RNA sequence: UACGGUGCUGAAGCAACAAAUGCCCUGCUUCCAGGAAAAGCCUCUAAGCAUCAGGUAACAUCAAAUCGUACCCCAAACCGA
RNA sequence: CGAAGGUGUGCUGUGAGGCAUGCUGGAGGUAUCAGAAGUGCGAAUGCUGACAUAAGUAACGAUAAAGCGGGUGAAAAGCCCGCUCGCCGGAAGACCAAGGGUUCCUGUCCAACGUUAAUCGGGGCAGGGUGAGUCGACCCCUAAGGCGAGGCCGAAAGGCGUAGUCGAUGGGAAACAGGUUAAUAUUCCUGUACUUGGUGUUACUGCGAAGGGGGGACGGAGAAGGCUAUGUUGGCCGGGCG
RNA sequence: UAAGGUGAUAUGAACCGUUAUAACCGGCGAUUUCCGAAUGGGGAAACCCAGUGUGUUUCGACACACUAUCAUUAACUGAAU
C-alpha cells in the first residue's frame, strides 16, 4: 500500500498524463490505489461498495468553488478511506475507573503475549499508575519467559506459575494480587488448545464469565488478515465492548483485509503496533492511519513539541528575572539534543511531511536524523562557557574536543558554521 | 479567418510572492504573469474559460529589469508583466491553494 | 511559529556536521 | 576517428601503463575517452548544505584519447578499420591480418 | 502524429495538444524548481511536436 | 509588541471676529501699442431619406482598449569628470 | 647527461665582441660559407608602460560645532535605540515637470567604491516593488514651423510650394473622502458619484454635410465690493493640580 | 555518415541514441514576429491609427489579407467648348 500513499503526490502534478483529459488522473490512481489494496490482502467485495460510493459522489457533488477540485478529490477520497476502514467511534482505551481488567483473549499465539507488553508498557510511561500482569495461558511453553524478560527489563514484575496448566485459579489468584497491593491496570494474555474458535471464545466464556472483566480484547496478526473477520466477527457477538487490535503490521505484507474485515463488523480497534520493539504499538483512528496520506502521520505531534521546547525556555525561568540580563548561557543548542533521545527526541518527526509549504532536497532530513548523534559526540566534550561564547573556538582549543570526543577534526570545523550561521540566517528578523 | 489568439497560452505561471497569497485574502484576486501583448480583456476569458474561475476585470502590468551576471561589461534587460484578475467571492474555484 | 523554529532547529543540525 | 563500439580490450602503447587492457572508452568527435589505463586522486570541496560529498576520488573521467590500440586474441597493436562489403555498411567494421570483430 | 504516423487524416483535431493534452505543462511551470520527485521529465517534446503536425498541412493543402 | 508597530474602542466636534497675491473675475473701469487658430459644442439648410432611417429625453444594460505610474527632482539619482 | 632567454665567473681579441663554464630555465638552437635586411639609440619639451622625487608633506569640499547611556559587532566619534544640544523653516519642508532609468523596499556582504573607520550607503549579490472608463500619453483640433500628389524651378544632387498631411508650449468629457502596503494609490478596499458611445424599452419629433451662421475666442493697466482658503478668541469635550 | 548525442561560457539536471532510420554534414522545401526602400495614413525606426474583405463566432467582436508613388499598355469614365 505505502508506495500508492505516493500516488498521493504523484497526483499532485498539473502536467496529467497524455490523455488530454487528463481524466482518467483519477479512475487509474482509483484502480491504481485500488490496486495496491487487495494485492495487499484486502477483502474486494467490499470493494465495489467503497469504489462505488467514491463515483456515487461525484455524480451529485462537486469542490465549493474558491477550490481546486482535484483536492477535494481526496477529502472524499480520505473521506471514505476513514468509513472504508475504522470508520469514526474514537476508541476511549483509558480508564473507566480503576483499576482494571484487561482480559486478553488470543486465539493461537501471535503477539499473544508479547503484545500485552508495549501495552502494558505503554500505560506505564502514562499515568502514577500501577500496571500489573499475568502469565494466562498454560498450552504453549515460553508463558512467562520470554515475557518475564520485559516485565523486569521493563520496571514491571508480573506473574505467573511454572509449568501449571489451569487458567482461572492462577488467573484469579494474579488479579486480586496486585489489587491486594491496590495497582492501577492488570493486563492478561489468554488462550486455549481448542481446534475450533468457537471453541476459543467457548473457553474465552469461564474466563470471562468467572472473573467479571471490565475491558476485553482478542487480537490477532495481519497474517491472516480479511480471513479473521469471522474470528473476531464470533465474539463481538460474544461481547461487543470487545475491541482489539491488529498484531504484526510489519509482521506481514497483507494488512489491509486485516484491518478491513475487522472494521466491516462494527469491530472495534484500539491500537496496532508495527510489530517488534517495546514500544511499536500505537493507538489507532482511521485518519491517524488514514494521517500522512494513508496512515501515520505525526508532526502535529513532533511539530507540537516546539511548543513544549519553543515557550519553555521562558524554562529555565520565565522570567526568572523579567528582562534584559543574560540569565542564562546558549547551550540549548545541544540542550535541544537531550530531551529528544531522552524521551522523545525519536525523530520528533521530522520527516520533510510534504516538503509544504517549500520541497527543497534528500539528505536534509533524508541524510541526518539517523546521525545527528555525533554534533553530540562534542558538547559533552566542553565546559560550559564554551557554546556561551561560540566565538572562541580556536584551532587550538577543540582539536581536543575533536580527539577528546573521539572525532577527527573535520566533522566539527565542518559544523562549527552550522551553528553561526543558523542564527545568522535564523536571527535575520528584518 | 481565424482569430490568431493564443486562446490558451496567453500567460503562464502565477507570480507567486508576498503580495501573492496576502493579495487572494483581498477578493480572490490572484495575480499570475501574462505575456506582454495581453490585453486585460483576452486575460478575462483567458483565466475563467478553460481553467474555470469566472473572474471580473484586471490590473496587469509591465516592468523591466537590468543586471550584470559575469565580472565587467555583461548586462541587459528583461521586461515581463503582471495581472490581478479578481474572482467575485460567488463564483469561486475551490481553490487550488494550500500550504 | 511551529514552521521557522522548528524548520531552522531542523535546518541547523543537518548543516552542523558535528 | 571513433575506435570503439560497445567494448574495446584496449592496451597502451605510452601512458605509465605497459598494456593493461580496459573498457568505457567512449571515444569520438567531439566528446572524450575514458578507460582504466589511467586514474588519479584528490576530492574537491564539499560546503554543506547536503554533504554533497559521497567522498572517494579516482578517475572520473580520465585523460588519454584516441591513439590507443585495442584488443587482438593475440599479442598488441593490430589497427583495425578496413571495410568490408555489405555486412551493415553504416561503417567499415573489419580488422587487420584475421578477424573483424571481438 | 509521430513521424511519418503524421500523414494520414486532414482533421485538425490531433493539433490540439493545446487543450487538455497541454495543461499538464503549466503545473511544473513554477522555476525555483520545485518537484524533483523522479521522472520528472519536464522537456518540452510536445512544443517540438506542435510543428510537424503545424506542417503537413501544407504538404496536403497547398505546398 | 518583533519595538518599527499592532487589534479594539472612542468624547466634543459650535459660534464670533479677522485675512489673500486664491475665487466671483475670459468680469467692471479705462488706455493705446488696439490684443492666435481649428475642432469639440449649438444651430441652419444641400444632395439623399421618403409608414424607414435618423433626432431629443428617461432609464436598462454592455463598452471605455493600449502605454506611463517605482524613486531622485533648487539635488549625493538631472547639467557641471 | 637541459635548447633559448635570465645572472655570475675565467680566458681571449685592437675593438665592435668570441669562447668556455657555475646557477635559473624548460624547450628548441644553429659551425662554415654564401645571401636578404624593418641591423645596433641616451638625448628629437621623442612615442608606450612601469617606478621614483617632492613626502608620509598639502589636503579630506562651506565655521549650522556637538555630549552622554545603551545595542550590535573582531572593532563604533560616524550605524540602530534613547535623552539632551544646535541648524533651516518663501525653506535646508512638501509636490511635479525636465532629465535620470531601479537610485525605491527587504535580506544580506564590506574586496573595490565612500577623500578616514564602517557593523552603514545612492556600493556588491539576491529577491520583492510601481494595479486607472475619470490623472497623463495615445486620441479629436489646430500655432510657429515641417513635410508635400500633381505642379513651378534647377547641370545631377536638389530648391519652392497647391490640395493635403504632421507639429503643443495652446482649445475638446468624466471622481471624491477615508482606509491600507516593507515599498503602490484621484489606480487596490469601503462609502458616495460622474462622462461618453453602442444596443434596448418608453415617450415626443423632421433627419441629413468635407458646407453657411453663432460660439469657442483670447491685450495691457487700474479700482473695488462679496467670498473662501486660514488664523485668532470664546464655548464645548477630554486631561491634568504642578 | 553514424556510436554516440541536446552550440559556447557550462556544468547540473531531465532526455535522445547504439550489428539497416539519435546527433552531425550536404541538396530541396516549410515557417520566417517587428523596424528598415517600407509601400494603407502617420510617425521623436522597432510604435499610433484607419478603409474594404474573410472565417469563426461561446455569433460580442476580434486575427489575418489587400489599399504607397511613378511609368507601358488596356478597360471604363469624362471639363472648360
Ligand atoms: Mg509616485
Ligand atoms: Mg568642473
Ligand atoms: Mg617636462
Ligand atoms: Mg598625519
Ligand atoms: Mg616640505
Ligand atoms: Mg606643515
Ligand atoms: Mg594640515
Ligand atoms: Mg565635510
Ligand atoms: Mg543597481
Ligand atoms: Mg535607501
Ligand atoms: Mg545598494
Ligand atoms: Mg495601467
Ligand atoms: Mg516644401
Ligand atoms: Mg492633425
Ligand atoms: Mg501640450
Ligand atoms: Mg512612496
Ligand atoms: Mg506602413
Ligand atoms: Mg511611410
Amino acid at each position: 500500500f505505502d508506495n500508492l500513499t505516493d500516488r498521493l503526490s504523484r497526483t499532485l502534478r498539473n502536467i496529467s498524463g497524455r490523455g488530454r483529459l487528463t481524466e482518467d488522473n483519477v479512475k487509474d490512481t482509483l484502480r491504481e490505489v485500488r490496486m495496491a489494496l487487495l494485492e495487499a490482502d484486502v477483502a474486494l467485495p467490499v470493494v465495489r461498495e467503497f469504489i462505488n460510493r467514491v463515483k456515487e459522489k461525484a455524480v451529485g457533488h462537486e469542490v465549493n468553488k474558491s477550490l481546486t477540485p482535484g483536492q477535494e478529490f481526496v477529502k472524499i477520497v480520505r473521506n471514505e478511506l476513514v468509513a472504508a476502514m475504522g470508520e469514526e467511534n474514537q476508541t476511549l482505551n483509558l480508564a473507566a475507573q480503576p483499576p482494571a481488567v484487561v482480559l486478553m483473549a488470543g486465539l493461537q499465539g501471535a503477539g499473544k503475549t508479547t503484545s500485552v507488553g508495549k501495552l502494558g508498557k505503554f500505560l506505564r510511561e502514562k499515568h502514577k499508575k500501577k500496571v500489573l500482569v499475568v502469565s494466562a495461558d498454560v498450552y504453549r511453553p515460553a508463558a512467562i519467559k520470554q515475557l518475564e524478560t520485559l516485565a523486569e527489563q521493563v520496571g514491571v514484575d508480573f506473574f505467573p506459575s511454572d509449568v501449571g496448566q489451569k487458567p482461572v485459579d492462577i488467573v484469579n489468584a494474579a488479579l486480586k494480587e496486585a489489587k491486594l497491593k491496590f495497582y492501577d491496570v492488570l493486563l492478561v494474555d489468554t488462550a486455549g488448545r481448542l481446534h475450533v474458535d468457537e471453541a476459543m471464545m467457548d473457553e474465552i466464556k469461564q474466563v470471562h464469565a468467572s472473573i467479571n472483566p471490565v475491558e476485553t480484547l482478542f487480537v490477532v496478526d495481519a497474517m491472516t488478515g480479511q480471513d479473521a473477520a469471522n474470528t473476531a466477527k464470533a465474539f463481538n457477538e460474544a461481547l461487543p465492548l470487545t475491541g482489539v487490535v491488529l498484531t504484526k503490521v510489519d509482521g506481514d505484507a497483507r494488512g489491509g483485509a486485516a484491518l478491513s474485515i475487522r472494521h466491516i463488523t462494527g469491530k472495534p480497534i484500539k491500537f496496532l503496533g508495527v510489530g517488534e520493539k517495546t514500544e511499536a504499538l500505537e493507538p489507532f483512528h482511521p485518519d491517524r492511519i488514514a494521517s500522512r496520506i494513508l496512515g501515520m502521520g505525526d508532526v502535529l505531534s513532533l511539530i507540537e513539541d516546539i511548543e513544549s521546547k519553543v515557550d519553555r525556555a521562558q524554562a529555565e525561568k520565565l522570567a526568572s528575572k523579567l528582562k534584559k540580563g543574560d540569565g542564562f548561557d546558549l547551550n540549548d543548542f545541544l540542550e535541544q539534543l537531550r530531551q529528544m533521545k531522552n524521551m522523545g527526541g525519536m525523530a520528533s518527526l521530522m520527516g520533510k511531511l510534504p516538503g509544504m509549504g517549500q520541497i527543497p532536497d534528500n539528505v536534509k532530513s533524508q541524510m541526518d536524523d539517523k546521525v545527528l548523534v555525533r554534533m553530540e559526540a562534542i558538547i559533552n566534550s566542553m565546559t560550559m562557557k564554551e557554546r556561551a561564547k561560540p566565538e572562541i573556538i580556536k584551532g587550538s582549543r577543540k582539536r581536543r574536543i575533536a580527539a577528546g570526543c573521539g572525532m577527527q577534526v573535520q566533522d566539527v570545523n565542518r559544523l562549527l558554521k552550522q551553528f553561526d550561521d543558523m542564527q545568522r540566517m535564523m536571527k535575520k528578523m528584518k | 479567418m481565424i482569430r490568431e489568439e493564443r486562446l490558451l497560452k496567453v500567460l503562464r505561471a502565477p507570480h507567486v510572492s508576498e503580495k501573492a497569497s496576502t493579495a487572494m485574502e483581498k477578493s480572490n484576486t490572484i495575480v499570475l504573469k501574462v505575456a506582454k501583448d495581453a490585453t486585460k480583456a483576452e486575460i478575462k476569458a483567458a483565466v475563467q474559460k478553460l481553467f474555470e474561475v469566472e473572474v471580473e476585470v484586471v490590473n496587469t502590468l509591465v516592468v523591466k529589469g537590468k543586471v550584470k551576471r559575469h565580472g565587467q561589461r555583461i548586462g541587459r534587460r528583461s521586461d515581463w508583466k503582471k495581472a490581478y484578475v479578481t474572482l467575485k467571492e460567488g463564483q469561486n474555484l475551490d481553490f487550488v491553494g494550500g500550504a | 511559529l511551529g514552521f521557522p523554529i522548528n524548520f531552522l532547529t531542523l535546518y541547523v543540525t543537518v548543516q552542523h556536521k558535528k | 576517428a571513433a575506435k570503439i563500439r560497445r567494448d574495446d580490450e584496449v592496451i597502451v602503447l605510452t601512458g605509465k601503463d605497459k598494456g593493461k587492457r580496459g573498457k568505457v572508452k567512449n571515444v569520438l568527435s567531439s566528446g572524450k575517452v575514458i578507460v582504466e589505463g589511467i586514474n588519479l586522486v584528490k576530492k574537491h570541496q564539499k560546503p554543506v548544505p547536503a554533504l554533497n560529498q559521497p567522498g572517494g576520488i579516482v578517475e572520473k573521467e580520465a585523460a588519454i584519447q584516441v591513439s590507443n590500440v585495442a584488443i587482438f586474441n593475440a599479442a598488441t597493436g593490430k589497427a583495425d578499420r578496413v571495410g568490408f562489403r555489405f555486412e551493415d555498411g553504416k561503417k567499415v567494421r573489419f580488422f587487420k591480418s584475421n578477424s573483424e570483430t571481438i | 502524429m509521430k513521424a511519418k504516423e503524421l500523414r494520414e487524416k486532414s482533421v485538425e483535431e490531433l493539433n490540439t495538444e493545446l487543450l487538455n493534452l497541454l495543461r499538464e505543462q503549466f503545473n511544473l511551470r513554477m522555476q525555483a524548481a520545485s518537484g524533483q520527485l523522479q521522472q520528472s521529465h519536464l522537456l518540452k517534446q510536445v512544443r517540438r511536436d506542435v510543428a510537424r503536425v503545424k506542417t503537413l498541412l501544407n504538404e496536403k493543402a497547398g505546398a
